[PDB]
């Protein structure tokens, strides 16, 4: 009869077919995961076709239903996902080239091989060794060298190919009704209709600035500190009055901090929280881990892991014979059927990405109960997020000392906690500024606001202003420095990483809050705590049904991202960096001072 | 006295192939023994819920007629097998009703119901303009016309064929792997009731 009624029947019909076909596609994928074979990889392309084919088909008759005839709010939001043109409203010689220059960059990524000039009878790929180079060498020249010649022939090969990619996609977008591809990006983040809780794609901007205005000072004396101990790694490179050089930071591209946590490590002297040794003492195994896992998530009051589960995932290496991808993945195939695939060994990081990856798996469960195109995460923020709190709660000592990993009698002073909060900033607070300077000049570049023959002009501009982080030596527009990352290299969205670390900070207080926690945040776990599972779940259960606004306003009171959860997480080792900066210089200058 | 005819019980409950929601089997069950304490002392039923009499009595009470209606649903909608209930089972494929005297049995059938490729012989139907009368069975195979427009025997735009298939698997989880329900219907009416319980010696 109604429109809307019309529009619920399809939508139903939908849901039926769209779940098989997902579910057919998800196990094709993790066939082709837990089993690298020829005809696995047939089947998963033969699979994927069928899924993208028949969501094109759906799509096109889904557009016939106009949308401002529809009152309910999960229709419309179901018929908004689903009516989505994607690159489909583009023509087929420009989808068919769109495609064939996604496919290419994945290509040149993935088997990029560089090796240094005179001994090239055998290279090195990024993925298997440059990685240990950049993460454990102390040679600048070395350093110098990787950097450079994969930064060479990464960027010469993918300069025209992201020229070329920029323009498509901008038309894409213009094509969509947006005003770019970053607007189209930032249209994740938008809620529309609900009153109070709408949020525009040009708010997103203004509240990354305005929280990164608040993150400023911290990165300022965390960059000041860092600055301090490689200059006494590296005695004569680096300025005190200058930005840091870019291949010392411990990455290939300066993502994460985490790997200077040897160079500038506070309290060398002092111990470690390692529990490593512990768990191989009493012989834990991987399903050991993934149980103590399970366990943390029932004294929280949250769903236990299905038959299913324990059943059908791959929680250890197969062997010799049988290939698989080691990257650790948690899968919601649809129709409950929900499994780990991760190589896991019995490290503390193993076990705290199977907190991670199970804090996946039920943030996955709890909107099983929601329509198939609504079981997502309200923003992309949020289905991370919910797991680096498992990561949080369950690498703090009370964790440990509870589940009795760590010794009753190990003592927690302030020097301990101070070398554990750097190496969490390492990690989280120093990815911020890269993260949000990435994705500044990812949109400018879509906007028009940079013009071509000035794109690493004002990137290494951007670099020094934000980052605080200086060029080795000038690269000319024959280079393309940003797209040697995989995240942009292969048209992935780069905000989640920033929307996911603030909302981990928020969950954490409200959580925390909720817990009866009396004393420093980052002292914290949630477990046993029965109204923290049930704040948490409130939002769990919702998924992609109501706006991430209200989902927030759910878990911590909030109607927007804030920035004060993370700052109160550091607070301690804020104070301890800014009384061990007293005679050094806080800050940086965008001059050639140090290298250039 | 000797008591022997026992009521056809094992080709209900052991059947081996099921019917399917929209085209649920009725076996009206006459003239023999009912002996009702092996199904309720199985332990091979995670459902057995009674409406409107107790297991403990059912082997002393008689009745004229026994209806046994036996399908496949999944394990989510095992649910909407009772009374007063509503879904996508109870509107338009199954439904039960109010002043229903009788017992709801259901058990999990991964192991029989669900191949690896997907078992899709178990068809529900999904849309029916109105819902449906107590006892009634849909096996009406005509398209759904959800629009204004004719749909003229053609699967279209905002015309659907109301049977959709399940797609069982046997990796699926608790909640979507296939349960065979069986509803035994309990009435008495004016003519000598015949199905009645054993008796003791
Ligand atoms: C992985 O693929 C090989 C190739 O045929 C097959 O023999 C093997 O059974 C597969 N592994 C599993 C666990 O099914
Ligand atoms: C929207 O539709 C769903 C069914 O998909 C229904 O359960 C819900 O109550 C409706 N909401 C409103 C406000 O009508
Ligand atoms: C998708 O593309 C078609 C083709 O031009 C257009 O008519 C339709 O409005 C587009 N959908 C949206 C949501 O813009
Ligand atoms: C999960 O919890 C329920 C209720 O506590 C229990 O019956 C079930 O056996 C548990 N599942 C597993 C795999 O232990
Ligand atoms: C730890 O506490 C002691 C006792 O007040 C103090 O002397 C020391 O400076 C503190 N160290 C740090 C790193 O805060
Ligand atoms: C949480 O509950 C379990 C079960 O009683 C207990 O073993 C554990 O010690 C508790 N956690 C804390 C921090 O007391
Ligand atoms: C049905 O099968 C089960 C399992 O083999 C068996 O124990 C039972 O006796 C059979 N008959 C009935 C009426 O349940």
């Amino acid at each position: 009869s109604t429109i809307e009624e019309q529009a619920k029947t399809f939508l139903d019909k939908f849901n039926h077919e769209a779940e098989d076909l997902f579910y057919q596609s998800s196990l094709a994928s993790w066939n082709y995961n837990t089993n690298i074979t020829e005809e696995n990889v047939q089947n998963m392309n033969n699979a994927g076709d069928k899924w993208s084919a028949f969501l094109k088909e759906q799509s096109t008759l889904a557009q016939m239903y106009p949308l401002q005839e529809i009152q309910n709010l999960t229709v419309k939001l179901q018929l908004q996902a689903l009516q989505q043109n994607g690159s489909s409203v583009l023509s087929e010689d420009k989808s068919k080239r769109l495609n064939t220059i996604l496919n290419t960059m994945s290509t040149i990524y993935s088997t990029g091989k560089v090796c240094n000039p005179d001994n090239p009878q055998e290279c090195l790929l990024l993925e298997p060794g440059l990685n240990e180079i950049m993460a454990n060498s102390l040679d600048y020249n070395e350093r110098l060298w990787a950097w450079e010649s994969w930064r060479s022939e990464v960027g010469k090969q993918l300069r025209p190919l992201y020229e070329e990619y920029v323009v498509l996609k901008n038309e894409m977008a213009r094509a969509n009704h947006y005003e770019d591809y970053g607007d189209y990006w930032r249209g994740d983040y938008e809620v529309n209709g609900v009153d109070g809780y709408d949020y525009s794609r040009g708010q997103l901007i203004e509240d990354v600035e305005h929280t990164f205005e608040e993150i400023k000072p911290l990165y300022e004396h965390l960059h000041a500190y860092v600055r301090a101990k490689l200059m006494n790694a590296y005695p004569s490179y680096i300025s005190p009055i200058g930005c840091l050089p870019a291949h010392l930071l411990g990455d290939m591209w300066g993502r994460f901090w985490t790997n200077l946590y040897s160079l500038t490590v506070p309290f060398g002297q002092k111990p470690n929280i390692d529990v490593t040794d512990a768990m191989v003492d009493q012989a834990w195994d991987a399903q050991r881990i993934f149980k103590e896992a399970e366990k943390f998530f029932v004294s929280v009051g949250l769903p236990n892991m299905t038959q299913g589960f324990w059943e059908n995932s791959m929680l250890t290496d197969p062997g010799n014979v049988q290939k698989a991808v080691c990257h650790p993945t948690a899968w919601d195939l649809g129709k409950g059927d929900f499994r780990i695939l991760m190589c896991t060994k019995v490290t503390m990081d193993d076990f705290l990405t199977a907190h991670h990856e199970m804090g996946h798996i039920q943030y996955d469960m709890a909107y099983a109960a929601q329509p198939f195109l609504l079981r997502n995460g309200a923003n992309e923020g949020f289905h991370e997020a919910v797991g680096e709190i498992m990561s949080l709660s369950a690498a703090t000592p009370k964790h440990l000392k509870s589940i009795g990993l760590l010794s009753p009698d190990f003592q927690e002073d302030n020097e301990t906690e101070i070398n554990f909060l750097l190496k969490q900033a390492l990690t989280i607070v120093g990815t911020l500024p890269f993260t949000y300077m990435l994705e500044k000049w990812r949109w400018m570049v879509f906007k028009g606001e940079i013009p071509k023959d000035q794109w690493m002009k004002k990137w290494w501009e951007m670099k020094r202003e934000i980052v605080g982080v200086v060029e080795p030596v000038p690269h000319d527009e024959t280079y393309c420095d940003p797209a040697s990352l995989f995240h942009v290299s292969n048209d992935y969205s780069f905000i989640r990483y920033y929307t996911r670390t603030l909302y981990q900070f928020q969950f954490q207080e409200a959580l925390c809050q909720a817990a009866k926690h009396e004393g420093p945040l980052h002292k914290c776990d949630i477990s046993n705590s029965t109204e923290a599972g049930q704040k948490l779940f409130n939002m769990l259960r919702l998924g992609k049904s109501e706006p991430w606004t209200l989902a927030l306003e759910n878990v911590v009171g909030a109607k927007n991202m804030n920035v004060r959860p993370l700052l109160n997480y550091f607070e301690p080792l804020f104070t301890w960096l800014k009384d061990q900066n007293k005679n050094s210089f806080v800050g940086w200058s965008t001059d050639w001072s140090p290298y250039a | 006295p000797n008591i022997t005819n026992l009521c056809p019980f094992g080709e209900v409950f052991n059947a081996t192939r099921f019917a399917s929601v929209y085209a649920w089997n009725r076996k009206r069950i006459s003239n023999c023994v009912a002996d009702y304490s092996v199904l309720y002392n199985s332990a091979s039923f995670s459902t057995f819920k009674c409406y409107g009499v107790s297991p403990t009595k059912l082997n002393d009470l008689c009745f004229t007629n026994v209806y046994a209606d036996s399908f496949v649903i999944r394990g989510d909608e095992v649910r909407q097998i009772a009374p007063g209930q509503t879904g996508k089972i109870a509107d338009y494929n199954y439904k039960l009703p109010d002043d229903f005297t009788g017992c709801v049995i259901a058990w999990n059938s991964n192991n029989l119901d669900s191949k690896v490729g997907g078992n899709y012989n178990y068809l529900y139907r999904l849309f029916r303009k109105s819902n449906l009368k107590p006892f009634e069975r849909d096996i009406s195979t005509e398209i759904y016309q959800a629009g204004s427009t004719p749909c003229n025997g053609v699967e279209g735009f905002n015309c659907y064929f109301p049977l959709q298939s399940y797609g069982f698997q046997p990796t699926y989880g608790v909640g979507y792997q296939p349960y065979r329900v069986v509803v035994l219907s309990f009435e008495l009416l004016h003519a000598p009731a015949t199905v009645c319980g054993p008796k003791k010696s």
